[PDB]
């Protein structure tokens, strides 16, 4: 099925001619346009006030990482390399050897800022839900270095942003 | 970006040459080193005007090789986003075109209703554009309790600001004079330059992808494509104006009729395990571990299947070696096909009007330079 | 919509079509930002049984 | 004692020039769903002062092929005959009670286009040359149409002097007689407007223009009344009419697009010129049909 | 809403405001009162020039009327 | 926070007048929200940090800091890991 | 005093430098739409005082969006010699910043900076539209950090 749109076949009588005539000789499809700008015109805005007001968002929210940790404190992280396995950017980087109690847990994970993609592969792909999304997003550098990201940073940003997160994944995983 | 060098015969032009290629990226030499999974997000930036039907035109093309079907829930869910894509690439079609002739007023009604579906992208994927939400296999996520609410508000409501956009654009003769008359396109010449989309809609051939052959689910929807007399940039601007109308009873008729079930395809093979179901299966575990890994391995052959993207014809044409990732997938797109035609689209016309072509045409730096 | 009714009333005439009937900014009709959590269905293949990969 | 004049009548406009940018950007602020400027001092009043003041500290790039002279000279002469257009204004009692005041007016009105050709043809580039040669052209050719408008409702005023158009409208809204010529004007004086380092200045003429062109057509068609004992109610009533015309320059900016070259010279001379002799000759016949010449004094 | 433009154009309505107002009152602080007396014609400036000089302190603003006369 | 103002408008906050060792006034931007708070200003919970907290617990920040770039406390990248091979050290016998 | 009359001139020289501002584009990727997306009711910007403009000689700071080929490579470096003094640059989208997704390919240069000296980078791909306004707001507070007046005094 379909619908034509320009074909119009404007009647030549002497009433309908009148109308087009007196369209053009004093118009009014342009003193439309007025009618309706004057009429956006007494209408309130949209604008937010930022940063005293910042728009909407949603628990999905995927911004600046953070490498969170159990509710001890240890590290999520455990170096099973899924993450960089699936990152499209390839921009993590992560190395693994002896830690002191036994175990051999991580001690490189820069997620390149400047590289990373936001897909939010990396938290997908993590069994242990150790590196996520977080909801910041106000980390704005002038410095190309600083985008750089390396372990500590990450792990600051998961303290930092923590109890938002916490809320955020406890909102979030019966749909995950 | 756009590098357009092309002759003036005094204020008369003869040939226009659109030296693309400032925006390329080549997309299908990085797909070539990643998995199908990884390669997702290079589609979800080719057209970033409609993103998420990239998205749709990528899945199925890897759901066609691996001889899996979506579950029947998954692609009700992929239609609505893709007629909201449809909304949202018209509503940037016609103003971008308002916006190169002079208009302004219409740009920003329009812009402003852009982020109530940003915003939707948002509650569904995480992102305001580049969602990576329709993956092989249905859909990433489930749609968050309430969103369908809220999109039946702003669609019971979005009706209404079509009018304006018609009312001072539609009516106005001065969109009229500086509409009409260009970028006239004839039927066979539209149909023989590879054209895709509008141009075959306006120029009056009857034929739609998302009809003819169609796709998905779109097999229970039902409407009527808007195909004009002249298919000249004005008509063409009917085309893509009453396309949102059009797309608002799409959406209304998938909306009113969502199916239950499953996001994604019962095949772990294919599909990542639940999280829940992640820590508690031994086979979850090593199916998600070895899926982010190398992924799913797609069986040899090749498929160029295509979707009706909002910019035409879209399809991607990818061979497969056999293995968990791509061998080369030539990314078709409407925009190259549209913009193929330029040197004679421009012909007969002078600068402030062929500008207006540009703005019909459609023309996005993804799709073409990737 | 705030806006007295002589600011209804004049931009409904400029206009010459009923804006208050349905405006473009969104208000508490919108669904709450906090919602129930959610149950999505089980797998149409959970079947512990007559499910095997060979089918 | 006339200086303290010439300073009042320059001052203040180019305080409302400047803060006509903060009205040109806000106005269609809420005409946009936008709130325009709001952020640089309260309801951005101090917008006008900020763009007016951070200009002036940026250096002239100034390319080498542009010939320093004419580079300077046109911008200076833009602002400087669209100064004195201000002057014979019949505000109450014009500055210089010219009585030929409405040709001071327009042929002053047809040397703006000298700023346009010159500040195009010193830059030496390609797009500027073009870019002058079309205002040049469009300006050239709607000032036929404004001079021929201009003779035919001046015909009943009764003399060139612009402090007689008071009294020639006085009861009735001279656009009340003239309508059909009234629009002519109002998209005439749009055209001219050009409005559908050295720069400040240049935008503040280009600004100052707008009002006066506005205040041209308000003291013109939009007349009003003048009590001698108290002049001030003359004031406020041109004021707000030159106003309201001003927002409208704004009102139709931000609801339009742009006219291509070819209809651009379509609608005057094929359309607008042939109605605006039969204009003419309809607003010199009718004074001599009905015996209604008014007096040269 | 739009309540806000008022304080934008306030400025420039007052700002207009002043020329006109600039020039009512000072011409009546130059000529004493009467305006300008305006000279369109030659008949206007000779009646001037004959107020100033009848003046007597070659002011033609300065009107002597019956008073000057006995 | 509000009800009648329009969805994006509906709550707000004004900044205080010194955060952190760090003077809020006539400059101010939005990283100064603490974390908690992040969620109900973004209206991603209608319920606010007030009512009910969050969870508590020893590793989380016990204040939430600005944005440091283009300050003495900026962010520095460096390399986490270790060098992986030594040089042979030469022993400082006294000589043959 | 004499550093207070010069402390006074400064601030009044940049408090609207940081005000009056204007932004200009080259647009080249899906930065390109949050680039103007912001221009949209919603984030407004025009109320900040920077209002979109690409008038190259007559602007301020440039948001460098989208991928950077080398294709384009010439014609970048020309607009921002032709930039006029104060400029600044702002490079939006991680592809602008430091490459991105396309880091690796043979048609991109890894990073604006390298091309451009790059102020405050607004990461994001691509950056939500607030994230720039405050990235912009950023840039702002940094144009008080300014001793311009200050610093000529005291050599
Ligand atoms: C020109 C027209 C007359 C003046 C303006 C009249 C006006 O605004 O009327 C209110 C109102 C404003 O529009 P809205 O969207 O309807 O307002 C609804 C809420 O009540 C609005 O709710 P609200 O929360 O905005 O109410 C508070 C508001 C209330 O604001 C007012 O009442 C406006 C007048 C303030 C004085 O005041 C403020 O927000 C404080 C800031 C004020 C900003 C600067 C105002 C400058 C006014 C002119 C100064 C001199 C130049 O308009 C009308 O009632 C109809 C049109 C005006 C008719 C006037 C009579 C003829
Ligand atoms: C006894 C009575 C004697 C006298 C009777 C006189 C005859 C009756 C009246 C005749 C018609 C009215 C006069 C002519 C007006 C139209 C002229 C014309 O060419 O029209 C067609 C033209 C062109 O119409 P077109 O594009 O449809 O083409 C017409 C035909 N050709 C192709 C030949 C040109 O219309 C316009 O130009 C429209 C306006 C374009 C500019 C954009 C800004 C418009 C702003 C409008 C709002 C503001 C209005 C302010 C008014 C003043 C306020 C102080
Ligand atoms: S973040 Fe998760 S997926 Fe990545 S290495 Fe650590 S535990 Fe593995
Ligand atoms: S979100 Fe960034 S770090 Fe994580 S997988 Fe995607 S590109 Fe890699
Ligand atoms: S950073 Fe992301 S959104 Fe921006 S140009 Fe690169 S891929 Fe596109």
């Amino acid at each position: 099925t379909y619908k034509f749109v320009n074909m119009r076949e404007p009647s030549m009588d002497m009433k309908s001619v009148t109308d087009r005539a007196a369209q053009t000789l004093l118009w009014t499809e342009l003193v439309r346009g007025l009618g309706m700008t004057l009429s956006y015109l007494f209408r309130e805005p949209a604008t937010i006030n930022y940063p005293f007001e910042k728009g909407p968002l949603s628990p999905r929210f995927r911004g600046e990482h953070a490498l969170r940790r159990y509710p001890s404190g240890e590290e999520r992280c455990i170096a099973c390399k899924l993450c960089e396995a699936v990152c499209p950017a390839q921009a993590i980087t992560i190395e693994a050897e002896p830690r002191a109690d036994g175990s051999r847990r991580t001690t490189r994970y820069d997620i390149d800022m400047t590289k990373c993609i936001y897909c939010g592969f990396c938290q997908e792909a993590c069994p242990v839900d150790a590196i996520v999304e977080g909801p910041n997003f106000e980390f704005s550098t002038e410095t190309h270095e600083e985008l750089l990201y390396n372990k500590e940073k990450l792990l600051n940003n998961g303290d930092k942003w923590e109890a938002e997160i916490a809320a955020n994944i406890q909102a979030d995983y019966l749909y995950r | 970006v756009l590098r357009l060098v092309m002759e003036l015969s005094g204020e008369m032009v003869r040939k226009c040459d659109p030296h693309i290629g400032l925006l390329h990226r080549g997309t299908e030499k990085l797909i070539e080193y990643k998995t199908y999974l990884q390669a997702l997000p290079y589609f979800d930036r080719l057209d970033y005007v409609s993103m998420m039907c990239n998205e749709q035109a990528y899945s199925l093309a890897v759901e066609k090789l691996l001889n899996i079907q979506p579950p029947p829930r998954a692609q009700w869910i992929r239609v609505l986003f893709g007629e909201i894509t449809r909304l949202l690439n018209h509503i940037m079609a016609v103003t971008t075109h308002a916006l190169d002739i002079g208009a302004m007023t219409p740009f920003f009604w329009m812009f402003e209703e852009r982020e109530k579906m940003f915003e939707f992208y948002e509650r569904v994927s995480g992102a305001r554009m580049h969602a990576a939400y329709i993956r092989p296999g249905g859909v990433h996520q489930d749609l968050p309790l309430g969103l369908l609410d809220d999109i039946y508000e702003f669609s019971k409501n979005f009706s209404f600001r079509i009018d304006e956009l018609e009312e001072m654009l539609t009516n106005n003769r001065i969109w009229r004079n500086r509409t009409v008359d260009i970028g006239v396109v004839t039927a066979e010449d539209a149909l023989n330059y590879g054209f895709s989309g509008v141009m075959l809609r306006g120029s009056g051939i009857q034929w739609d992808l998302r009809k003819t052959q169609p796709y998905d689910v779109y097999d229970q929807v039902e409407f009527d494509v808007p195909i004009g007399s002249r298919g000249d940039c004005y008509d063409r601007y009917l085309c893509r104006v009453e396309e949102m109308r059009q797309s608002l009873r799409i959406i209304s008729q998938c909306l009113n009729k969502m199916p239950p079930g499953e996001i994604k395809v019962d095949d772990a093979k294919v599909s990542p395990p639940k999280r829940a179901e992640m820590k508690t299966s031994m086979e979850s575990l090593i199916h998600h571990f070895k899926l982010y890994t190398e992924g799913y391995q797609v069986p040899p052959g090749a498929t160029y299947t295509a979707i009706e993207a909002p910019k035409g014809e879209f399809g991607v044409y990818l061979v497969s070696d056999g293995s968990s990732r791509p061998y080369r997938c030539k990314i078709k797109a409407p925009g190259f096909a549209h913009l193929a035609g330029l040197d004679k689209m421009s012909k007969g016309h002078m600068l402030a009007d062929v500008v207006a072509i540009i703005g019909t045409q459609d023309i996005v730096f993804g799709e073409v330079d990737r | 919509a705030s806006a007295t009714r002589v600011i209804q009333l004049l931009r409904n005439w400029a206009s010459g079509r009923d804006l208050q009937a349905k405006l473009q900014l969104r208000y508490q009709e919108i669904s709450k930002r906090t919602q129930p959590p959610p149950k999505l269905p089980v797998g149409p293949s959970h079947k512990l049984s007559n499910n095997y990969y060979c089918t | 004692m006339f200086m303290i004049n010439i300073l009042s009548l320059i001052i203040p406009i180019l305080l409302a020039v400047a803060f006509l940018t903060l009205v040109e950007r806000k106005v269609l602020g809420y005409m946009q769903l936008r709130k325009g400027p709001n952020v640089v001092g309260p309801y951005g009043l101090l917008q006008p002062i900020a763009d007016a003041l951070k200009l002036v500290t940026k250096e002239p790039l100034r390319p080498g092929t542009s010939s320093i002279s004419m580079f300077i000279i046109a911008p200076i002469l833009g602002l400087s005959l669209a100064l004195t257009m201000w002057v014979p204004l019949p505000m109450p009692y014009p500055l210089i009670n010219m009585n030929l005041g409405v040709l001071f007016m327009l042929a002053m009105s047809s040397l703006a286009v000298y700023s346009i050709l010159w500040s195009g043809w010193a830059s030496n580039s390609k797009y500027a040359l073009i870019g002058a040669l079309r205002a040049v052209a469009q300006t050239i050719s709607y000032e036929v149409t404004l001079a021929i408008i201009l003779l035919s409702v001046l015909l009943m005023n009764g003399s060139y002097t612009l402090s007689t158009l008071i009294t020639t409208q006085e009861h009735i809204w001279m656009i009340f007689t003239s309508w059909p010529l009234a629009m002519m004007w109002f998209i005439s004086t749009l055209a001219e407007t050009n409005r559908a380092g050295p720069f400040a200045m240049f935008f503040m003429a280009e600004y100052a223009n707008i009002i006066m062109m506005n205040a041209f057509t308000a003291i013109l068609f939009l007349g009003a009344s003048h009590d001698p004992h108290t002049p001030e109610l003359y004031t406020i009533n041109f004021v707000l009419k030159t106003l309201a015309l001003t927002i409208t320059f704004l009102w139709i900016r931000a609801s339009y697009p742009r006219f291509r070259y070819d209809q651009l010279m379509h609608l005057l001379w094929k359309s607008f010129l042939p109605l605006t002799l039969a204009l003419c000759m309809w607003h010199i016949s009718l004074p001599i049909m009905t015996a209604s010449i008014p007096p040269q004094s | 809403m739009w309540f806000e433009i008022l304080p934008g154009i306030a400025v420039m309505a007052a700002c207009l405001f002043i020329p006109g107002m600039a020039t009512a009152h000072i011409h009546k602080f130059t000529n004493g009162g009467k305006e300008k007396r305006v000279a369109h014609f030659s008949y206007q400036w000779n009646l001037m020039e004959r107020d100033r000089c009848i003046s007597g302190v070659n002011r033609y603003h300065v009107t002597k009327g019956l008073e000057n006369i006995d | 926070e509000d009800n009648k103002q329009f969805f994006g408008r509906h709550r707000w906050v004004i900044y205080t007048t010194e955060m952190n060792g760090r003077d809020t006034f006539w400059d101010v931007d939005g990283s100064m929200v603490p974390p908690e708070w992040h969620r109900w200003l973004h209206c991603m919970t209608d319920d606010p940090p007030t009512t009910k907290p969050p969870t508590a617990r020893k590793y989380i920040w016990t204040n939430h800091k600005f944005n440091v770039s283009g300050t003495p406390q900026q962010y520095v990248p460096y390399s986490t890991t270790r060098k992986k091979i030594q040089e042979w050290v030469p022993p400082s016998t006294p000589y043959k | 005093r004499g550093e207070y009359v010069v402390a006074k001139l400064d601030d009044l020289v940049n408090w609207a430098r940081r005000s009056s501002l204007w932004p200009m584009t080259f647009g080249l990727a899906c930065c390109a739409v949050e680039m103007m997306h912001m221009a949209a009711p919603r984030y407004d910007m025009d109320r900040f005082g920077v209002v979109f403009r690409a008038s190259p000689r007559q602007s301020d700071v440039m948001i460098v969006a989208g991928t950077l080929t080398n294709k384009m490579a010439p014609a970048l470096r020309k607009v921002y010699d032709q930039m006029p003094e104060p400029r600044y640059v702002v490079s939006m989208g991680s592809c602008a910043n430091g490459g991105g997704y396309y880091h690796y390919s043979y048609s991109v240069v890894r990073g604006c900076d390298r091309i451009v000296p790059v102020d405050i980078y607004v990461p994001g791909c691509p950056p939500t539209a607030e994230a720039l306004l405050y990235g912009i707001l950023q840039l702002q507070r940094k144009i008080k950090r300014e001793k311009r007046l200050r610093i000529w005094y005291r050599r």
